[PDB]
């Protein structure tokens, strides 16, 4: 693991015209920050083991080898995705925003500015 | 988590040698400390070296 990245956007937070999440985003960013700091903290890697020399200094040297093989050959799986609708249940609710609220909002605007012109006249 | 049990086995065998070292030693030394004493000639070597002091210091 390894995971990529989007910066704070406070404008975003407030707006969520899916009302059922309005609070959540404020809290959810702060949950994020928990991860953000936590990841920035740690490195990815320990070292490894020179089993040859440790076998020299372990008289039960079989052990070093056995655990060596199992460990070094082993790879444990990255904590696995369960959710990826985020992108989606957004970008669709972002259309929800645009088309649905874009159109209605832009069409309203036009009438306003249309009467003003003649009101400047 | 891996390392410490490996190091434990070594560390115990190390600790287990020293103790065996003192106890071994104690029997070997507590046996033969006694026998040596027949050598008059280490007091032969005391005088001898003692002359190589008494003469050879000044």
């Amino acid at each position: 693991r390894k995971l990529a990245l989007k910066t704070i956007d406070w404008v975003a937070f407030g707006e969520i015209i899916p009302r059922n999440q309005k609070a959540v985003a404020n809290s959810l960013k702060s949950w994020n920050e928990t991860l953000t700091s936590r990841l920035a903290t740690l490195p990815e890697k320990p070292p490894a083991i020179d089993w040859a020399y440790y076998k020299a200094n372990v008289a039960k040297a079989g052990l070093v080898d056995d655990f060596e093989k199992k460990f070094n050959a082993l790879k444990v799986p990255i904590p696995e995705d369960k959710y990826t609708a985020q992108v989606d249940a957004e970008e669709k609710e972002d259309v929800k925003s645009c088309a649905e609220f874009l159109t209605q909002s832009k069409t309203r605007i036009q009438e306003y500015e249309k009467e003003l012109e003649k009101m400047r006249n | 988590e891996v390392k410490n049990r490996l190091d434990y086995h070594i560390s115990v065998q190390n600790m287990m040698r020293q103790k065996e070292q003192e106890h071994m030693i104690n029997w070997v030394e507590k046996r033969v400390v006694q026998s040596i004493s027949a050598q008059q000639e280490k007091e032969t070597i005391a005088k001898c070296i003692a002359d190589l002091k008494l003469l050879s210091k000044k």
